[PDB]
Formats: structure tokens, C-alpha cells, sequence
């Protein structure tokens, strides 16, 4: 569902950017939204986020 | 959004319907017009204006049927309750069991949401003439007795068990045992020594009856 | 991040030190690269496969309904291509899928 | 008379070691049942064992 | 005869419901099938 | 991160849409989440089954486990056309679902189904079973065949 | 004691194969221990065939105790069983 | 190579099912006098006959 995953360092911050396209969701008719992907990322145990 | 709200509402509605069927199957008095509650009426009555599900307005009491209290010597009223918290603590479980003891109910059903800690599991047996049963919501989305692979179970009273034992001339320990905490046994709420008659349907032989004893 | 050192050809570890700024420090030799101003990034391009269509041509020679499109910043169309499809259980309302005539952006209702 | 006689003599005789007969009747076809490739109703990759 | 689970008789209006099945039921089933087969033969005569 | 699950069930490896001979469509998945599959909306929760027997047990009770055992053994036997009478299969299913749980036919299952010391000693784990019987002082009634 | 009377018998009146085998075995052993025979042998010198001839017209004096699995036996004379 | 596994399975089955018998009250019981089935197969018919 992601075009890419990348890691960006700011001047004093570090984060990971994920680009989710709504085109693949609409073409597959998955009942998935961006905040759903966010809360699904929160439900990962090994990442400990 | 619709995904976070309507699916949760539908799951809660189907869980409510399954709990209603479960309470009716135990012999308690529930009319057919309550168990066939459609989605629209449930959203109108048991749901908030902004679509949020409230569960403190969902708990209800159930009384025995005249036929059930005729066949079964003693049978009281249940108070089935749905907890609002997603992860129940020891405090709310203690509050629930205190409520059940105070209102003088013979049994109680505590439908939790996600998970219950063992520190709250250890406190459900605390009341001598009353019992507490816990059911997960995902364990209540689909009724298991309506499944094809599960044939009809029918509990038997103490006189019924005694008649069966006299007819087959055998002691209680010789019947094929069934564990409690089995899903069908949990559906029927079977105590130790209670005998359930099963009506199996095989293609070769037709309908034939077997028997089982809890624990 | 797969940056390699220009002195000893080793892996660059980004550290904050104690002042709070991230630097491309190298622990094998004295060398780092502060990231002030322009920012650095490493993108891993995930594969893009051709997955199976589900609504490919699901609105051909179909009736058109009169529904307001949610996107009013692009098109003012009021005629939408709709299709009735049973998606949930038999005891629930029949959902439908319908789209704008101009800007696409398909949406469904239950 | 023939049907009733057949049914009445077709009842299982008491004392029969029916468990032994059943165990053998399940076990011995395993000798003759050679390995053969199987698929579940028109799809090739399901490779049921 | 079909006794209930209580050791009493069963009224002859609700015998076929699925809560009073006894050990003899298959035997009863056999007899019904037997009669049904003879019925077919009788039908095969009558239409002729 | 790109290996995280965002929509679906963790144990379902893959799903294939199949057509039956009458033209109706069914869904075959390869996983262990029986309850999650049969509780999702759109799938009939009364006619969903699986070939695995422990999932059938833990979801739908010991009687459904027995039915699953009988159906699976009969299907495997009839696939090769060996023509085994189903009564033996029913007997085997009643044996494995005797003590309330699917105990199976192994050294860890006979030790639970049967309390005879000598038979369990003669089958497997002679020394351990004999010494445990000596320690626990369990009387053995000579009623079996072994 | 625990004997079911001669009218409340609720076991099949047919004589099973195992009962036949045991009856013939016991009768052949008794004949081989020089017991009298109630059938006119025609030169047969094997106890088992003489026992078979005795069974053929129901002359064996043995009876069968069908122990029900609760401690209550059930008498059946060999001459009464159908076979 | 099928013979070893098939014989092991047959031995396990026969050790498990050696004690069953059909008592004179038409109930299949174990050696310890516990009922497995109330009637053999639901109708008490030997597959032999
Ligand atoms: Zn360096
Ligand atoms: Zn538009």
C-alpha cells in the first residue's frame, strides 16, 4: 500500500515518512483509511512505539 | 469514520442478539420480538446521537419461564451486563460482583470487551449461591449453536439424570464426560454433575441421542 | 541510511552528541558531516505490482442518480453513476457504490 | 419375513471386540493407500495433504 | 413405545420433535422405509 | 516497518476465491483463525468449517470436534476409494472425543485416556510409567486385554 | 440373588457366534474327558465332531450366563437359544 | 518406506482400541466399564452383516 518508506533527519529531529496512495485502496476496495494505518502501526509490539 | 463506528455498532448489535439467544436457550423468559430486534431499532434506542455505543444502558435482567421453573426446582434471575471499559480492572470486577451479591441474583454474566487480567479472573468465584460467567465480545459475534457442526444440546434436571442412570443402570462416572469451559457448555451454563443430552444427526443412521456429563 | 566514509570507507553513524544536533559521525576516524540547512534522506522504493481489479468497468450502461458529490472544489456535477452490491450480511442494509461524472473520486454508502 | 430376518440378524452381536475390528479396518488400508497428488476442486496450488 | 426423558409417555401429537429421540428410533426408521418401499410397489401397480 | 499488518488476520496466509460446480463462489483461506474468519461480516457464520480439528474443537465444542474428525477421516479414506465403512470411523471419533477433549492416539494420549498401568507400560515409556506407578501406589485392576 | 427371573429377560434370544464357539469347546473338552454322549455316534472318534452332532439336534446340557455389565447375570439354556 | 510409518500407526491404533467391546445391553464399553457409545454407530449394526 506504500509507494516507499524513507528516513528523514531534520535539524534536531528524526522521523520515518511513509507514502500511502489512495489509488491502490480504491482499486482494491479495501476498507482502509490513513488513520486506520496509523492505529495499525500503533498495534505493533516489536517496534515498541 | 464509518469503519471505526458502524462496524463496531454492528458487532455490538450481533453480540447483543447472541446474548439474547443464549439467555433464551437457558430457559429464561425472552419473547421472540426482543430477539429479532433489527439494526435500525438498536441504533435508535441503544446508541448515542453521535453514533457512540453506550453499554450501561444495555445491561438487563432476565427471569425464569414458568415452564423452566416447573421443570427445574430452583432457578433465579440473571443480570447480564456489558462493561464500557475496553480492559476491565480488578476494581470494576469487584464492583460488578458486589452489585450482583447486593441485588440478590442467582447468576451473572459479565461481557467484557478486549481482555481480562488474571487478577480479575481469580475473583469471579467469590459468592456461594451465585456464579459469574465471562464472555468475550468476539466470542459472541456468531452464535455457536446455530452452526451446522454443533448438534442440539439439551440440559437435564436432577430427576432426569436420575431416571437416565436408573434406566441404563450405571453410575455418574461412567458417562462420557464433557469439560466445563467448553464453548457449548459455556453457552448452556453447566454445573458439575449436570447431564446434557445431545441429538446427533448422521446421514447413515438418521437422528440418535447420546449423553454427556459435565466435568 | 547507507552513507560511507570518504576517509576510511566505513559506516556513518548519526549521533546527537550532547548539544542536540544530529551529525554523520564516524567512530573509526575523525570525520563527521552536520545536517544543518539541507536535510538528508534515504528512500527505499517498495515494489509496485499489478493487483486484481474489483470495480473494473462496473458502471457501463448503468442508471445515473442525482446525488451531491462530496468534492465541490473541482466539479459541480450532480449526476452520479451508481451500482447496488450486497457486501454485508443478509440482515444489514444493502450497500452501494457511486461516483461523480467529472472528477471520479468514488464513494460508497450503506 | 426376509427383510425382518435380515435386519434382526444384522444387529451387532454382543461380546464382539468391535474396537479391535475398527482399529484394524482403519489401519490396514494405509498399507494399500499409495501416495498420489491431490488438489481441492479445480485449483492447483492448494496442494492438500 | 416412545417414553420421554422423564420416564413418562409422550402425547401422540408431538412425537417427531427433536428432544425425545430414543435408542429405538433407528429401528422405527427402518420400519418406515420398509413400508415406504412396499408403498412404491403398490403405487407402481395402481397407476398401471 | 513495511512488514507490518494493516488490514486482515495475522494467521491467514492467503485467500483464494473458488467456484463450486453449481456456480456459487466460496472462499478458501490458509490459516488458523477460524473464529475471526467466521465472525467477519459477509461470511455466513453457520456453514463455515475447516479441516483442522483443534480449531474446530476450541471454537465449537467437543461434539463439533467429533464431527470434524469423522468427516476428515471419511474424506481422506474416500479420496483413495478404499471403501471403509463409516461406523469404524464413528467409533474412532468417539474414542478420541471420549474424555471431553481431543486426546489423540499417541503416547501422550493413551496416558490420559487409560488408567491401566500394565498396558501403558507395554506400549511406550516402560521405565517411566512403571516407576511412576510404583511411586504413586496406583492399584491396577486386571480387566483389560493386555 | 442377582439372577434375573425367567420372564424379565431383556437380552436377545439368538445365540451368538462366540457362545457357539465356547459351547462347542467346552462340550468337546468334556467328551475328551470321557463324558457320556446323548447322540448316536456312527464311528466318529473326534470329540469336536461329536459335539457338533450333539449341537445339531440340541442335546448339550450346558447353559449360558449372560453377565450384564452391572453385576446381574441372565440364564439361557442352550436348548432354548434359537441359532 | 511406507511400511514403517503404516505399521507404527496400526500398532498405535490397535493399542488404543484393544479394550472396546459390545456388552449384552447393546452398549460399547471400555475395559473399565465406561460407555463410549450408547449404541454402536447409532443403530447397532455390524458392518459385516
Ligand atoms: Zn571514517
Ligand atoms: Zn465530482
Amino acid at each position: 500500500v506504500a509507494f516507499y518508506v524513507q528516513d528523514v533527519y531534520k535539524d534536531n529531529l528524526s522521523f520515518i515518512q511513509v507514502r500511502i496512495d489512495l489509488g491502490t485502496i480504491d482499486k482494491l476496495q479495501l476498507e482502509l483509511t490513513i488513520e486506520d494505518i496509523a492505529v495499525a502501526i500503533t498495534r505493533a509490539s516489536k517496534l515498541k512505539i | 469514520m464509518d469503519q471505526e463506528n458502524e462496524r463496531n455498532i454492528s458487532r455490538l448489535w450481533r453480540a447483543f442478539r447472541t446474548v439474547k439467544e443464549m439467555v433464551k436457550d437457558r430457559g429464561y423468559f425472552i419473547t421472540q420480538e426482543e430477539v429479532e430486534l433489527p439494526l435500525e431499532d438498536f441504533k435508535a434506542k441503544y446508541c448515542d446521537s453521535m453514533g457512540r455505543p453506550q453499554r450501561k444502558m444495555m445491561s438487563f435482567q432476565a427471569n425464569p419461564t414458568e415452564e423452566s421453573i416447573s421443570k427445574f426446582p430452583d432457578m433465579g434471575s440473571l443480570w447480564v451486563e456489558f462493561c464500557d471499559e475496553p480492559s476491565v480492572g480488578v476494581k470494576t470486577m469487584k464492583t460488578f460482583v458486589i452489585h450482583i451479591q447486593e441485588k440478590n441474583f442467582q447468576t451473572g454474566i459479565f461481557v467484557y470487551q478486549n481482555n481480562i487480567t488474571p487478577s480479575a479472573m481469580k475473583l469471579v468465584p467469590s459468592i456461594p449461591p451465585a456464579t459469574i460467567e465471562t464472555f468475550n465480545e468476539a466470542a459472541l459475534v456468531v452464535n455457536i449453536t446455530h452452526h451446522e457442526l454443533v448438534p442440539k444440546h439439551i440440559r437435564l434436571s436432577s430427576d432426569e439424570k436420575r431416571e437416565l442412570l436408573k434406566r441404563y443402570r450405571l453410575k455418574e462416572s461412567q458417562l462420557p464426560r464433557i469439560q466445563r469451559a467448553d464453548p457449548v457448555a459455556l453457552y448452556l451454563g453447566l454445573k458439575r454433575g449436570e447431564v446434557v443430552k445431545i441429538i446427533r444427526k448422521s446421514e447413515t443412521s438418521g437422528r440418535y441421542a447420546s449423553y454427556r456429563i459435565c466435568m | 541510511m547507507l552513507s560511507f566514509c570518504p576517509s576510511c570507507n566505513n559506516m556513518l553513524l548519526i549521533t546527537s552528541g550532547d548539544s542536540g544536533v544530529y551529525t554523520l559521525a564516524c567512530r573509526s576516524c575523525p570525520y563527521e558531516f552536520p545536517i544543518e540547512g539541507i536535510e538528508i534522506y534515504d528512500r527505499k522504493k517498495l515494489p509496485r505490482k499489478e493487483v486484481d481489479d474489483v470495480l473494473g468497468g462496473g458502471w457501463d450502461n448503468v442508471d445515473q442518480t442525482k446525488t451531491q458529490c462530496p468534492n465541490y472544489d473541482t466539479c459541480g456535477g450532480e449526476s452520479a453513476y451508481f451500482f447496488q452490491l450486497q457486501i454485508r450480511s443478509a440482515d444489514e442494509p444493502m450497500t452501494t457504490f457511486y461516483k461523480c461524472v467529472n472528477c471520479g473520486h468514488r464513494w460508497k454508502e450503506n | 419375513e426376509i427383510a425382518l430376518f435380515k435386519y434382526r440378524k444384522a444387529r451387532l452381536e454382543p461380546g464382539t471386540a468391535i474396537g479391535a475390528i475398527g482399529a484394524q479396518s482403519i489401519g490396514e488400508p494405509g498399507t494399500q493407500m499409495t501416495l498420489k497428488t491431490f488438489h481441492f476442486a479445480g485449483v492447483a496450488s492448494m496442494n492438500v495433504t | 413405545v416412545r417414553y420421554d426423558n422423564s420416564g413418562c409417555l409422550v402425547k401422540r401429537e408431538d412425537l417427531n420433535k427433536a428432544e425425545y429421540v430414543d435408542q429405538y428410533d433407528a429401528e422405527r426408521d427402518f420400519y418406515h422405509s420398509l413400508r415406504e418401499y412396499i408403498n412404491g410397489k403398490a403405487t407402481a401397480l395402481a397407476n398401471l | 516497518l513495511p512488514d507490518v499488518v494493516v488490514k486482515g488476520l495475522p494467521d491467514i496466509s492467503r485467500a483464494v476465491i473458488n467456484i463450486r460446480d453449481d456456480g456459487k463462489r466460496e472462499l478458501l483461506v490458509e490459516g488458523y483463525g477460524l473464529r475471526d474468519v467466521m465472525c467477519t461480516d459477509g461470511v455466513i457464520g453457520s456453514r463455515t468449517t475447516t479441516n483442522h480439528v483443534l480449531e474446530v474443537f476450541s471454537v465449537l465444542g467437543i461434539e463439533a470436534a467429533r464431527y470434524s474428525i469423522i468427516r476428515e477421516i471419511n474424506y481422506t479414506m474416500s479420496n483413495h476409494g478404499m471403501s471403509v465403512d463409516p461406523r469404524h470411523i464413528q467409533l474412532l471419533g468417539d474414542v478420541m472425543t471420549y474424555k471431553g477433549e481431543v486426546l489423540g492416539i499417541t503416547r501422550f494420549g493413551l496416558s490420559k485416556m487409560r488408567d491401566s498401568v500394565l498396558q501403558l507400560a507395554s506400549f511406550e515409556k516402560t521405565t517411566d510409567h512403571l516407576f511412576d506407578a510404583a511411586f504413586y501406589m496406583k492399584k491396577d485392576a486386571v480387566e483389560g486385554v493386555s | 440373588e442377582k439372577a434375573i427371573p425367567k420372564d424379565q429377560r431383556a437380552t436377545t434370544p439368538y445365540m451368538t457366534k462366540y457362545e457357539r464357539a465356547r459351547i462347542l469347546g467346552t462340550r468337546a473338552l468334556q467328551i475328551s474327558m470321557n463324558a457320556p454322549v446323548f447322540v448316536d455316534l456312527e464311528g466318529e472318534t473326534d470329540p469336536l465332531r461329536i459335539a457338533m452332532k450333539e449341537l445339531a439336534e440340541k442335546k448339550i446340557p450346558l447353559v449360558i450366563r449372560r453377565y450384564l455389565p452391572d453385576g446381574s447375570f441372565e440364564d439361557w439354556s442352550v436348548e432354548e437359544l434359537i441359532v | 518406506v511406507k511400511t514403517a510409518e503404516t505399521g507404527y500407526m496400526s500398532r498405535r491404533l490397535m493399542k488404543s482400541l484393544e479394550d472396546l467391546s459390545c456388552q449384552y445391553d447393546n452398549t460399547v464399553r471400555t475395559s473399565a466399564n465406561g460407555i463410549v457409545q450408547f449404541t454402536y454407530g447409532g443403530d447397532g449394526l455390524d458392518p459385516l452383516e
